[PDB]
C-alpha cells in the first residue's frame, strides 16, 4: 500500500 | 541476448538468503524484494497492472493514469510510466514525506496532494473526482481489487520461489498490504505445483482485522507503523481461502527486527521486512515449523 | 537450490536495459548496478576484498577492517562485516551526509570522523594512524590499489555482460572512481574472450586527470559534483593500457543526465550514471558507432 | 570512491 486507512 | 526493451521487464527474480540469526539451523530464508526496480515488490504489480490495462484497451496512447497511493505504488507506477511513456497523477495527503514528493516530482508525477486530516479517503476521493471529471482520459488501475496485482505474483513471485527451492519450500510468510503477494504466491504453489505449503498472512497487532474477522469478532482496525502493511480493511486482493494462519507483529517488534536484519545478516530490508520476519521467526521456533523450509518475502529496502 | 549463505554472495547478475531516448536506434544499453545490495557496483568489490583477506589468511575472526571511504564503498563493506561478522570502522570527514552517517551506524560501523577542512587526505591519514596503533589488529582493504577489485569484474561483472549480449558488445563505457570496473570488464572481454572491444574511461571535465596525463600535459585536479569518479589522481586500480578513449563529463550535464533517465526511461540511477550516459550518447551519435553496441555501467541508484 | 580528493 503506503497507507490503506492507517499508518503513522 | 538479455537486454530489456524498457525498466518495465526488468521486474524480479530476486534472491532467497538463509538468515544466521533467526530461525533454526537456517530454516529461515528471505526473498529480497528490495533488489527490483523502484526498490520493492511493487515493480511487479506497476508493470503488470500497466501491461494489463494495455493489452485489454484501458490504457492507450494520449490516456493517463490516475491512482490514490501514499507508499510504493505510486513509486512502483511512476517508473513504468515513465518507462512506457504515459502521463500519471497521484493523489495522497499533503502529510507526506519531502523526498517521496520529489523522487516522484523527480519521476515525472502529476503530484495532486490533499488534505492531511482527511486522510487516505481524501486522496481516493479526489482520485475518484479527477477520474470523474474526464472519464474518457483517465484510468485508475485501482491496486486492492485489480487482478492483475495476484496475477503477477502467480506468474512470476512464486515460480521464483518454487525453482529457487527446489519446490522444497513449506510455508510461505508474507505481510499483507494489498493482498496481492500472499494470493498469488500462494495460488502458484498450491493450485499451480500442487504442493500443500502453509501461507501465514501477518498484520499488525495494532490492526489486526484479517484476525478479527476470522474470528467472527468485531473488525477494529488502528494506526501503526509499520509501512505497507495493515489497512485497516480486507482487500478484495486477498484471498481470505488460501490463507493458512495469521500473525500479529506489533510495531517495536517489527522495527527492532529490521535494525537486526541490518546489523546482524547486513541485509536493508524495511520496517515490513521486520514485521515478516519477526513473524517466520516465531513459527520458526515452534517444534512443528523445526524440520520445515521458510520463505519470508522481505517486500522492499531500508 | 538457489539460496545464498549470506547476502555477500547475492552480488551481481544485474539487468541490461536498452535506452530508448538515447543512441541511435537503441545502439545504447545501461548496465544498472544499483540492482545490487549496498544499491552499488561497490557491493562486488566490498565482497570480494573481503573474501580475498579470508582466503590470504589477512582477515580472520577476531582481527577487524578500517578503511577510509566517503561514498558507496563504506556501504559496501558494512554490509559484508555484517553478513560475515566483522567489526568495521571507517574514517571520513564530519562533512558528510547525516543520512549516510546513520544508515552506516545502522549498519553496525565503527564511524571515526575526521576534521572536514582536512578532506579525504585527513580520513586516509585517520585510517593509517588507527592501524598502524595495533598492527595484528586492524586490516585495511586499500580499495584503490587491492587487486581484488578488478579481479571481481573480470570474474563477475564483464562475464555477465559477454554472456547477456552474445558477445556482439563492441564498446564499454564507465566512469573511473577506483578504475576496477573498468579494469576488470576489459580484462575479461579483451583478454578472455578475446574480442577487441572499446574501453571508454569517463573522467570529470572538472578534474581531467587521465586525459591530461595521456596528453602528457600537467596533471590538474579539481573539486566536481560526480559522486564515485574523480579522485584527482590515476588510482593503482586503473590499468592504462586497456583504455582505448577517455570521455570528459562536466557536472551539469551529467546531472541533466542522470534526471532524464529518470523522467524520459524509468532508470533510477546516480549522477555517475548520469555522467557514463553523457559519455556513451556522445559517441552513440558519431556515425563511426552507429552500428556499434554501446554498454555503460550505471554504478549506483539515485 | 565517494571522495579520493575531490568531489562537492
Amino acid at each position: 500500500i503506503g497507507d490503506g486507512y492507517e499508518f503513522t | 541476448m538479455a537486454i530489456y526493451a524498457d525498466n518495465s521487464y526488468s521486474i524480479g527474480n530476486t534472491p532467497l538468503v538463509r538468515l544466521k540469526h533467526f530461525g533454526h539451523n537456517g530454516n529461515v530464508v528471505v526473498k529480497i524484494e528490495g533488489r527490483n526496480p523502484s526498490y520493492s515488490v511493487k515493480c511487479r504489480i506497476g508493470a503488470n497492472m500497466v501491461w494489463q490495462a494495455e493489452k485489454d484497451g484501458t490504457l492507450t496512447k494520449g490516456k493517463e493514469i490516475v491512482e490514490p497511493t501514499s507508499g510504493n505504488t505510486g513509486i512502483a507506477l511512476a517508473y513504468v510510466a515513465a518507462a512506457r511513456g504515459y502521463k500519471i497523477t497521484l493523489t495522497m495527503p499533503e502529510t507526506m514525506s519531502i523526498e517521496r514528493k520529489r523522487l516522484l516530482c523527480g519521476l515525472g508525477v502529476n503530484l495532486v496532494l490533499t488534505e492531511g486530516a482527511k486522510g487516505m479517503k481524501g486522496a481516493i476521493a479526489k482520485a475518484e473526482e479527477i477520474v470523474a471529471s474526464d472519464p474518457s482520459r483517465y484510468v485508475m488501475l485501482k491496486q486492492f481489487e485489480n487482478p492483475a496485482n495476484p496475477q503477477i505474483h502467480r506468474e512470476t513471485t512464486g515460480p521464483e520461489i518454487w525453482k529457487d527451492t527446489d519446490g522444497k519450500v513449506d510455508v510461505v510468510v508474507a505481510g499483507v498490504g494489498t493482498g496481492g503477494s500472499i494470493t498469488g504466491i500462494s495460488r502458484a504453489i498450491k493450485l499451480d505445483f500442487g504442493k500443500q505449503i502453509t501461507s501465514v498472512a501477518v498484520e499488525p497487532v495494532e490492526s489486526p482485522v484479517i484476525s478479527q474477522t476470522l474470528a467472527g469478532e468485531e473488525v477494529k482496525p488502528g494506526p501503526h507503523k509499520i509501512q505497507g502493511i495493515g489497512a485497516g480493511f480486507i482487500p478484495k486482493n486477498l484471498d481470505l481461502s488460501i490463507i493458512d494462519r495469521v500473525e500479529t507483529v506489533d510495531s517495536d517488534t517489527a522495527l527492532a527486527t529490521a535494525r537486526r536484519l541490518m546489523a546482524e545478516e547486513g541485509i536493508l530490508a524495511g520496517i515490513s521486512s521486520g514485521a515478516a520476519v519477526a513473524a517466520a521467526d516465531r513459527l520458526a521456533k515452534l517444534p512443528e515449523f523445526a524440520d520445515k523450509l521458510i520463505v519470508v518475502i522481505l517486500p522492499s529496502s531500508s
